[PDB]
């Protein structure tokens, strides 16, 4: 007698350049329950020394965290966010967008 | 308006694996942090003792190692009966918002479990066995522990709340300015894309991103969240989708910016 939410995965950067460097964040919202995976990636290789939050939930007890690690971006790389969770069938790569 | 508030997550996965985890905040700002493990407070700022003295802030420290050792200990205990009822989450908020309300919810799997009414724990509306069990218990089985309770939240909390606010005075009051920019991006459709509107690194939270066609302000944009940033500040994002080549602006409102407003063109304009 509970609940189970998916979490909501969102990808954006701290500030807008190529080479010059900056903070590639990955917000992951509203799951049940708090055994959560949340990886960052480089091409699709799971980034390693990337710092995130201590876990808290939202009004309605639903989990949170922010992930972050410092990236330099460039034109050849492509840096998204893998997350897996109970209530995913699969995990779930959410892609940062540019342009 | 002013609330400091514990949160507390209690991850019981089996028989004998058990953990608990704390945080300090203060409204969105998190103020403290808990050593899960080794049973330590960590503040977080300068000014997160407050004006709370270190023998105080110690004795506290204390009974929070002790109630965050002991709630698991004695929830395993219980749960050693029915390894069935395994796994399952408890979660607690417990604080207050300055005459002054103090307050401790309660939540099993994500669902109000129970809440501390004056003295009383009183279960939430729906889930009776469980909670009239736990509710019992604390009612008259622990002794100590509701006196404690209803000290921490009515005295304590706002003994603290208040020094914390005058601590962190220039911190909790700062004005950072955003950073606004704009973006292109193909949409689903022939001849059509979207137009990301960017407002980063501010703070306090509040701000207003709009997306004006000429002179009109667009409702039917794509608002995001106000979104967390490592430092502290926020990130807000709204997409316009437009056909190809649609003279369009986009204003950025916030409690920093002196009376003005940030307007963002994109592309030409035609009057
Ligand atoms: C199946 C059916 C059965 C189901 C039943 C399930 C049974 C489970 C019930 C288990 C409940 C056990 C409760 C035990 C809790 C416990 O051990 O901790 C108790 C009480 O501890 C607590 O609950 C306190 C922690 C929560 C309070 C959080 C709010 C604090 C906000 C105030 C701001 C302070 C600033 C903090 C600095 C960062 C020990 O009390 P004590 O002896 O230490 O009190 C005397 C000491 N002084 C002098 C300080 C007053
Ligand atoms: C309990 O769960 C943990 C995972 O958190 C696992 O490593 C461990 O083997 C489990 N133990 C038992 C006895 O089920
Ligand atoms: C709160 O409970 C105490 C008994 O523990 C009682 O004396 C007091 O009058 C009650 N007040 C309210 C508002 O219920
Ligand atoms: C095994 C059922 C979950 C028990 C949850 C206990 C929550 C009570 C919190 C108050 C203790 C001070
Ligand atoms: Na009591």
């Amino acid at each position: 007698t509970g609940i189970q939410r998916t979490p909501k995965i969102q990808v954006y950067s701290r500030h807008p350049e190529n080479g010059k460097s900056n903070f590639l964040n990955c917000y992951v919202s509203g799951f049940h329950p708090s055994d959560i995976e949340v990886d960052l990636l480089k091409n699709g290789e799971r980034i390693e020394k990337v710092e995130h939050s201590d876990l808290s939930f939202s009004k309605d007890w639903s989990f949170y965290l922010l992930y972050y690690t410092e990236f330099t971006p460039t034109e050849k790389d492509e840096y998204a966010c893998r997350v897996n969770h109970v209530t995913l069938s699969q995990p779930k790569i959410v892609k940062w967008d540019r342009d | 308006h002013v609330s400091f508030h514990v949160i507390q997550i209690f991850s019981f996965v089996n028989q004998s694996w058990a953990r608990g985890q704390g945080s300090g905040w203060l409204d969105e700002l998190q103020t403290h942090g808990w050593d899960s493990e080794s049973g330590t407070i960590i503040f977080l700022h300068n000014w997160s003792k407050g004006n709370f003295s270190n023998e105080e802030l110690s004795d506290l420290e204390l009974l929070f190692r002790f109630y965050l050792f002991g709630l698991t200990r004695e929830i395993q205990d219980h749960a050693s009966q029915d390894y069935s009822k395994y796994p399952f989450e408890v979660q607690v908020k417990a604080g207050c918002e300055l005459s002054p309300e103090g307050f401790f919810q309660v939540a099993f799997n994500g669902l109000d479990l129970l809440s501390f009414q004056n003295t009383t724990w009183v279960p939430s509306p729906g889930c009776g066995s469980l909670a009239q069990s736990v509710c019992h218990l604390l009612n008259h089985q622990y002794e100590g522990v509701t006196e404690t309770v209803y000290n921490l939240i009515r005295s304590t909390c706002p003994r603290f709340l208040l020094g914390l606010l005058d601590a962190g005075k220039m911190y909790v009051h700062r004005q950072v300015r955003p950073e606004a920019w704009l973006s292109s991006r193909p949409s689903l459709g022939s001849g059509q894309l979207l137009l990301v509107c960017h407002a980063s690194g501010f703070y306090p939270k509040p701000v207003w991103v709009t997306w004006m066609r000429n002179e009109q302000e667009q409702l039917g944009t794509k608002h995001g969240d106000i979104l967390p940033n490592a430092d502290g500040t926020w990130y807000l994002q709204v997409i316009l989708e437009v056909a190809s080549e649609e003279g369009l602006s986009c204003r950025v409102r916030h409690s920093s910016l002196g009376g003005q407003d940030i307007i963002l063109y994109w592309g030409s304009l035609v009057p």
